[PDB]
């Protein structure tokens, strides 16, 4: 298990891309999957140490390109939307 | 004027109390916000 | 402000990227 890295989990039966993170979603001793409203993936129980992690799905978004006319400059600054500062 | 005055001050302290008193007063804000996210969640429901 | 009613990140699971508006709510 490594945490805090997008990787390709495949805990049981369900696989899914995602970065994952200890959580505090209190599961019942039973539960293995977790979700929404949306019904897809949130958490998962860690089938072999009984911990809870979240499933956020690894940073994704549009990349806006932020340019004043060609004529005026070729320079160009970048927007990433919807994520942090990751890899520039 | 004074009467004016007071009048239009009770009648503002009312349209505080009508939204406080009434949520849905704000219906036609809620409404556009719960049409967003049915379909959004409708978008979501397409994947399952 | 409190009257008008996270959730719409869990539909960003999956794609769905929210702009935020260009007035922010203090600006307007
Ligand atoms: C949601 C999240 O964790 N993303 C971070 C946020 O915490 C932080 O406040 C911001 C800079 O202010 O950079 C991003
Ligand atoms: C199960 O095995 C894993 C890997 O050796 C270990 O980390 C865990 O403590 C064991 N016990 C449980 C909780 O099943």
């Amino acid at each position: 298990l490594v945490k805090n890295k997008c990787v390709n989990f495949n805990f049981n039966g369900l696989t899914g891309t995602g970065v994952l993170t200890e959580s505090n979603k209190k599961f019942l001793p039973f539960q293995q999957f977790g979700r929404d409203i949306a019904d897809t993936t949130d958490a998962v129980r860690d089938p072999q140490t009984l911990e809870i992690l979240d499933i956020t799905p690894c940073s994704f978004g549009g990349v806006s390109v932020i340019t004043p006319g060609t004529n005026t400059s070729n320079q160009v600054a970048v927007l990433y939307q919807d994520v942090n500062c990751t890899e520039v | 004027q004074k009467l004016i005055a007071n009048q239009f001050n009770s009648a503002i302290g009312k349209i505080q109390d009508s939204l406080s008193s009434t949520p849905s007063a704000l219906g036609k804000l809620q409404d556009v916000v719960n049409q967003n996210a049915q379909a959004l969640n409708t978008l979501v429901k397409q994947l399952s | 402000f409190n009257k008008v009613t996270d959730l719409i990140c869990a539909q960003k699971f999956n794609g769905l990227t929210v702009l935020p508006p260009l007035l922010t709510d203090e600006m307007i």
